[PDB]
């Protein structure tokens, strides 16, 4: 599985879980 | 609320949003930097009116955000972003809203802000931040 | 009192860390994986002694930490980190410590904590945690 | 020649390039994936014309490249890049071009093009290419 | 650039 | 995963 | 800087 | 051959490799910055003897590799990596090796080179390496 997609580190969500 | 996914980018060039002081965040906007090319983002509107606008321009590329932090709390029942603050290497936009409830605190050492996600409906639902080198 | 950087690593195999509940985190150390291998961290160890240690094993590579969090607040002149929590995509471990103070939390969305720097007195001031996918 | 660098995106959905079976690449534009969606890059031309386009649509995200090789050599006295092959997971398009001269190859074990630079006067003298997770 | 690899790095929280 | 990934080019050699 | 960076590998050709 | 893959790491050291004229690539072991600390990677043994010994000690973090080339090629009916080269921003070490075969090679405009996997049987069979920021 790799995807054509790149990647990027995501932080949160703060707010509404 | 409407979720939205603005994505990754190269970096940040000026924030739109808007804040009302008795309740939370309500519109939120991003023009990025897209290699060079200022990147207008869509902008992300609360349901409702009665809202204050802000601009942030930041000197890009020199200045960049290094710490965002905030408030969360209720609002008419919904936990919402109450708060915001963004702090660069320059200087401090901010606090926008109401300073209270659960604070939240994102420092960033090393690295930077690449991109927003969210969902907003009368107002910023919640939120997260894209980080890359 | 001592300041450390463990620096970035592959991944996470086991946290042990020790706390008191009169007080705050005293020592962390970390198991990472190093390509494929445990490689044990540096002891960062509390000045004083009389702390409860615990262990967090986590079955590596299935199981990793999506969320920190805990308490920041004063313990006799020093504000430091009085409880942390890691909750993995399988379970959460703590609080462990006092859970009074202003909260912090670190959700993550995608990526990896990688690595943890910081400084240790008597007890944990602050900490860092590196992120990469 | 003009020197062009388009960036770094989140990847690739086509290839346009045009060249010459009795000298080289000649035109090279990217149909890059910024954040789920299609951009349009910049077309970069030759000086001249008579080349022949030729396109590489890709099934993106599932289709993405893994190895990309050609050939530098001599025409008219500069050296340039006189054909390119492109291989993905699921296909070879090429060889473009004149099969002659110095061979080059990158093959791609882990990781992702998203952005290419360069230079092009008559023909394609040199390129570069961004790669990412 | 440095021969030194770097990564993204958030934090400190338990005072600055 | 709980593994961190890297870039990786190559292999230059056989297969 | 705010500009985010990339690996690059490259150049092939003159 | 045998396959080995010392993973990924901060930066790099020293590399100790082996060669003969008459044939190809033979040792391979590297010296890795471990978040500041030389990792003795493990040595990477041809299956014979009698090569030349070549010892590259890089003024780290000062000096790094900014591009890897070499010769692949058939020795005694195997097609493996006959003579490589690198060149950091400071000097150019090599050809180690005859250089006959096919060309390649991997130029680094940004980013560090921070691993190497591969396979060694007689000699060495083929390589790959870790790329990162
Ligand atoms: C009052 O309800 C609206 O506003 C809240 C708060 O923003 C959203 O959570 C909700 O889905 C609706 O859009
Ligand atoms: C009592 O003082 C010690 O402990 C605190 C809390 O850890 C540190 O901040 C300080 O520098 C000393 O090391
Ligand atoms: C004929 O000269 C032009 O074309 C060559 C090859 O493309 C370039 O190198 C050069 O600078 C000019 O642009
Ligand atoms: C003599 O054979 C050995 O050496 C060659 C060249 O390295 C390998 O390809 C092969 O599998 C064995 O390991």
């Amino acid at each position: 599985e790799q995807s054509g997609i790149s990647q990027t580190v995501i932080v949160g969500p703060w707010g509404a879980k | 609320g409407k979720a939205f996914d603005d994505g990754a980018f190269t970096g940040i060039r000026e924030i739109n949003l808007s804040y009302n002081k008795e309740t939370a965040i309500g519109d939120f906007q991003v023009v990025y930097d897209l290699n060079g090319s200022p990147y207008v983002g869509q902008n992300h509107k609360s349901f409702i009116t009665g809202f204050t606008p802000v601009k942030i321009s930041l000197d890009f590329p020199s200045e960049y955000i290094m710490e965002v932090s905030g408030y969360t709390g209720n609002v008419s029942g919904y936990v919402v972003v109450r708060s915001l603050t963004f702090k660069t290497n320059k200087k401090t936009y901010g606090p926008y809203g109401v300073t209270s409830g659960t604070p939240f605190n994102l420092p960033i050492e090393n690295g930077l802000i690449v991109g927003f996600k969210g969902s907003i409906g009368y107002w910023l639902d919640y939120f997260s931040m894209y980080l890359s080198l």
